[PDB]
């Protein structure tokens, strides 16, 4: 269901922070949600599975599925194939952002 | 390994284009990829089926069945912008007190 | 490829920095592809007291094939035969790339508090398990003095 709450039918924005701001991004402060599942390294070429939002490096989540088994490695949700996954450029920009590499 | 930055240079990976905030309960179209808060793309696809950025067609008939909750996003948003997650708890109960 | 080595280095650092509940793993020596473990025996089990050790292998191709696990500390169990060979099935066919040895680990504490018996390595013991657990319990505890302490 998306029905929408009634807080939700009426909610209005949270506006952007835009003073010179620094965010401290400490090592573990993103570090479940800009690490690949499968090599336990930092996102590389960000791949996403379109049924569940779950993401991977493009060349572990293609060996994944090369090496047989059609899930999620996260939740274990039926993959067909790499047409089940889609490439994920913005979470790529988001993580060269904070970490140029 | 810490590293500092700007939050203007953080704030277009962490923004709503439609209402042009932060990601709240951010939602995304499983088509494309592009993230809404889950308010703002709810709406919108009550009236196109087509992404409002990149215009690709989200469903033939139902757009809403190709949408999904992005935990992971959502999440990354309410860690890096501080305060913002209290603000909008905070929000919540403002308003269920007053209703 | 060294691709599995840097894989169970990494698995080695978050294990330093946050110690499973109940259990430790590392190499046995100087082969990262050979590891032991040491598992507690869960407080809500027959097992409670006892410290069982297991033998851990991973393949050259981890983590997109599971590890090979067995105990090499008897005990008496349903799923698990004297050959220290274990009946789970995220060793398996529902293994996943996103597992861990941390997560095995835990993995198989539960097993030890909540045998399987629908998918027994023992028959005799799974057997006794769902028609007598006070029979089990016994029999558990007996053994887990004797082998495990
Ligand atoms: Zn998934
Ligand atoms: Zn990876
Ligand atoms: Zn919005
Ligand atoms: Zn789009």
């Amino acid at each position: 269901t998306w029905e929408l709450s009634l807080y939700e039918l009426q909610r209005t924005p949270q506006e952007a922070i835009t003073d010179g701001l620094e965010i401290v991004v400490s090592p573990r402060s993103l570090h479940s949600e800009l690490m690949c599942p499968i090599c336990l390294d930092m996102l590389k070429n960000t791949m996403t599975t379109k049924e569940c939002l779950h993401r991977f490096c493009a060349d572990c989540i293609i060996t994944a599925l090369r090496s047989g088994n059609k899930e999620c490695p996260t939740c274990r949700k039926k993959l067909v194939s790499k047409r089940s996954l889609r490439p994920d450029p913005n979470f790529d920009a988001l993580i060269s952002k904070i970490y140029p590499s | 390994r810490t590293t500092r930055i700007k939050i203007t240079e953080l704030n277009p990976h962490l923004m709503c284009v439609l209402c042009g905030g932060y990601f709240i309960d951010a939602t995304t179209i499983i088509e494309c990829l592009h993230s809404f808060c889950k308010t703002c793309i709810v709406r919108y696809l009550e009236t196109s089926k087509y992404c409002p950025i990149c215009d690709v067609q989200v469903h033939k008939t139902r757009p809403l069945l190709n949408i999904r909750s992005d935990k992971t996003l959502q999440d990354i948003v309410y860690k890096l912008v501080p305060g913002l997650f209290k603000n909008e708890m905070k929000r919540r109960r403002d308003f269920y007190a007053a209703h | 490829l060294g691709s599995a080595l840097k894989r169970i280095n990494k698995e080695l650092s978050d294990l330093a920095r946050d110690p499973p509940a109940q259990c430790s793993a590392g190499p046995v020596g100087d082969d990262m592809f050979h590891w032991q473990a040491t598992i507690m025996g869960p407080n809500d089990s027959p097992y409670q007291g006892g410290v069982f050790f297991l033998t851990i292998h991973f393949p050259t191709d981890y983590p997109f094939k599971p590890p090979k696990v067995a105990f090499t500390t008897r005990i008496y169990h349903p799923n698990i035969n004297s050959n220290g060979s274990i009946c789970l099935d995220i060793l398996r066919s529902q293994w996943s790339p996103a597992l861990t040895i941390s997560k095995v680990l835990l993995s198989i504490c539960s097993l030890l508090c909540d045998p399987n018996p629908d998918d027994p390595l023992v028959p005799e013991i799974a057997r006794i398990y769902k028609t007598d657990r006070d029979k089990y319990n016994r029999i558990s505890r007996e053994w887990t003095q004797k082998y495990a302490m």
